[PDB]
């Protein structure tokens, strides 16, 4: 009877919380899920292309984001070149194993 | 699209006038993927100047 | 009779329309108390007052000709002077004769012919347009087996519900379809060479 | 009869909804689109 | 009896063009322009396009059909058509 | 434009009239106006692209070439003004121009023959509504009696 | 289980309608290669001289950049304009229907 109850607790809680957000569960599922490797893609030979040219990202840090991140930002069509500068930042400080 | 064929031999042309008057042929600046059929070779021009 | 409740079902029609769909001839008896189809279809009310009979032997198709039966046919089949000579070439595109016998069995697969286009939602143009482009180019009416009618009625069916689903009508369908029986090139292929 | 007006002004707009979907199709097959002017931006901020 | 695109540029440069194979390379232009009506009619994306450029038979209505079929499969997929395209323009579309 | 600038004979209302009915009759065709212009610019503008330009058969424009006959020789402009009032009256009236002709000799005529007659009335009756050749029929049943 | 009169003592058979399914259509990243550099020679000129020999037809190289990408948007326009066109030809038919 307990777990019984966290659980419905839990489904609850977090299709409450999916319904505010506006987000459905495969989003959700989407944000979850875990990455299992596969093939790379064509538009990925693209961005591993216009890295691999172009000047050599510079090995001190705080230097490789701002110049991996244009061109990240470009594959990934965020909003700002710095908000490409902060998601490498950030991906880089936790992330999977 | 048939101009960038000369620009790049041009400067091909410069980089190998670089190496003649420099004896330093290992290094090599002008360097491939600016063209790029994704933009229809736009900025082909920027990359290469 | 299965064949017919199928016909009657899609097309949503008439237990007669679906019989004359089903390869049945045209019934000179009245039926039910009310006008014989031979009637209700040539003789309501007859042309000029002249009660169109199955004389024989003189009626011609081909536009540039004067008869006046093929007046009372082209009020039956509610089609026009070249309509009445592209049902007759739909009947055969093998036979290539210009007129046709004043029997039962010829304005049978006229009939036919004429009900194909009408229950299909298509012009007597669109058949003959569409009918190329099938298998059942070289067919008879009159040599038409029970199997491949209805084969021929579902590939026109299916032809027409999908290009209703597409959205692309058959002057569009005939257009991908056609061959290219080449001419003079253009000015603007002119240009382009 | 006004029903059968409703139900037109239903078809108007539902043409409306596909015209609507037929933009969208096209600002997204245009070349010039979104993506396009995206990676432009990433590699010109990158060469400049 | 339509010319291949090799045929095509060898017949476009040619030192003077015949009254003959001429005629020929107008009917060319007409097969590129019977193509486009076929794209068109059907509002196929440029993935959808390249996926069928190696060889999607195309010119009687079986055909169109599964033209059709495929077309409407990749609007299913949807914003996703372009890793299913892309997966199929490898070898490794999978049914995950 | 450049068709007609190759002499379009324009200034009287006899002839504004023939222009209205060429620049009727390109309307008509439409998206593949060019393509008929451009062939009646050359010399080879014939009945089939004419027809699949129109939207209609062959065999309903050559016969409306007949009227004023030019048929097989679709040369020049001024051909094709003649097109838009016989394809209208063979609208208007629904039967083909080659019906159009026996109207006109039949109506026209002083004794016409009982035969020719009959044969114009079913012509036209032909081509009636269901509705209304029932019409038609509950006119002419009371003068009958 | 009718009435005196045949009108029905039973609520009818209801059946809430299909909502109408949300358009889909397919969107998918342009792909290509780049192209591979030609081969070398060294010139007639110095390098202070091929450098600007090169520099100059970069420059009108950049130029036709500029004007190819003002025609691709220009003429995109245009079709968007036209396209906009047909469809409210389209649509005023429906109007005076």
């Amino acid at each position: 009877g307990k777990t019984r109850q966290k659980m419905l607790s839990f489904l609850s809680r977090i299709t409450q919380w999916l319904n505010t957000q506006n987000i459905t569960v495969e989003q959700l599922m989407l944000l979850l899920d875990k990455i299992s490797p596969a093939a790379p893609t064509k538009e990925m030979q693209v961005l591993l292309d216009l890295l691999r040219n172009g000047g050599i990202d510079k090995t001190n840090t705080k230097t490789l984001y701002t110049t991996m991140a244009p061109v990240i930002t470009a594959a990934m069509q965020l909003d700002i070149t710095e908000s490409g500068e902060a998601l490498l930042r950030w991906l880089d400080n936790n992330h999977p194993a | 699209y048939r101009f960038y064929d000369l620009t790049a031999a041009r400067c091909m042309m410069a980089e190998k006038a670089y190496a003649w008057q420099t004896n330093d042929t290992a290094t090599r600046y002008i360097k491939s993927g600016a063209w790029q059929s994704n933009n229809a070779g736009l900025m082909a021009g920027e990359s290469l100047l | 009779f299965t064949e017919t409740l199928l016909y009657r079902k899609r097309y949503g029609i008439d237990t007669e329309t679906a019989l004359m769909l089903c390869n049945a001839g045209i019934s000179r008896i009245s039926y039910d108390g009310q006008l014989s189809h031979f009637d209700r279809l040539f003789n309501n009310p007859p042309l000029n007052g002249v009660t169109y009979t199955l004389g024989g032997d003189d009626i011609l198709m081909e536009p540039d000709a004067g008869d006046p039966r093929r007046e009372v046919l082209k009020r039956a089949f509610r089609v026009d002077n070249t309509g009445l000579w592209q049902l007759l070439v739909i009947t055969n595109r093998e036979n290539k004769s210009k007129t046709i016998e004043n029997k039962t069995e010829k304005l049978r697969g006229l009939l036919f012919v004429r009900l194909l286009a009408d229950v299909h939602n298509l012009t007597v143009a669109q058949l003959d347009a569409l009918l190329q482009i099938s298998p059942y180019n070289s067919m008879n009416v009159y040599a038409l087996d029970g199997k491949t009618r209805q084969k021929m009625l579902s590939f026109l069916s299916r032809i027409t519900q999908w290009l209703n689903t597409q959205n692309i009508t058959v002057e569009q369908l005939m257009l991908l379809l056609d061959k290219i029986s080449p001419a003079a090139p253009t000015k603007e292929m002119q240009v382009l060479l | 009869v006004r029903r059968t007006a409703t139900e037109m002004q239903r078809e108007h707009m539902e043409i409306q909804q596909a015209q609507t979907q037929a933009q969208l199709e096209f600002l997204q097959r245009k070349f010039s689109n979104k993506a396009l002017y995206s990676w432009l931006r990433g590699r010109l901020a990158s060469i400049y | 009896g339509i010319l291949t695109t090799s045929e095509a540029r060898k017949l476009i440069i040619k030192k003077g063009q015949t009254a003959g194979d001429k005629e020929k390379l107008a009917a060319w232009c007409q097969a590129l322009a019977q193509r486009v009506l076929v794209i068109r009619t059907f509002t196929l994306s440029n993935a959808e396009l390249q996926t069928l450029s190696q060889g999607a038979p195309a010119g009687t209505i079986t055909e169109l059909y599964n033209i059709s079929d495929f077309h409407n499969l990749i609007n299913r997929c949807g914003e996703q058509a372009g890793t299913v395209l892309d997966a199929l323009q490898s070898g490794t579309l999978t049914v995950k | 434009l450049q068709t007609l600038s190759q002499g379009a004979p324009a200034g009287t209302i006899t002839e504004l009239y023939n222009i209205s009915d060429f620049h009727n009759l390109i309307n008509r065709c439409g998206e593949q106006a060019g393509t008929v212009l451009d062939a009646l610019q050359s010399g080879t503008l014939t009945v089939k692209i004419l027809a699949q330009a129109l939207n209609l058969s062959e065999e309903v424009i050559t016969q409306a070439l007949t009227l004023a006959g030019q048929k097989p020789e679709l040369t020049t402009w001024a051909q094709l003004a003649v097109l838009p009032p016989r394809l209208d009256l063979a609208d208007t009236l629904h039967i083909t121009p080659k019906d159009i002709t026996t109207l006109l000799t039949v109506s026209e005529n002083v004794r016409p023959f009982y035969t020719d007659l009959s044969a114009l009335a079913g012509l036209l009756q032909a081509g009636l509504n269901e509705q209304q050749t029932k019409q038609l029929q509950n006119q002419s049943e009371p003068r009958r009696n | 289980n009718l009435s005196i009169d045949g009108q029905p003592l039973s609520l009818p058979v209801f059946a809430a309608p299909a909502d109408p399914a949300a358009l889909l259509s397919a969107a998918a990243a342009a792909s290509g290669g780049s192209k591979p550099l030609p081969s070398a020679d060294i010139p007639a000129m110095r390098f202070p001289q091929a450098l600007d020999s090169a520099r100059s037809l970069t420059g009108q190289l950049m130029q036709f950049g500029s004007t190819l990408l003002g025609l691709i948007e220009r003429r995109d326009a245009e079709a968007m304009s036209e396209l906009l066109q047909n469809q409210a030809g389209e649509l005023m038919l429906s109007s005076l229907r």
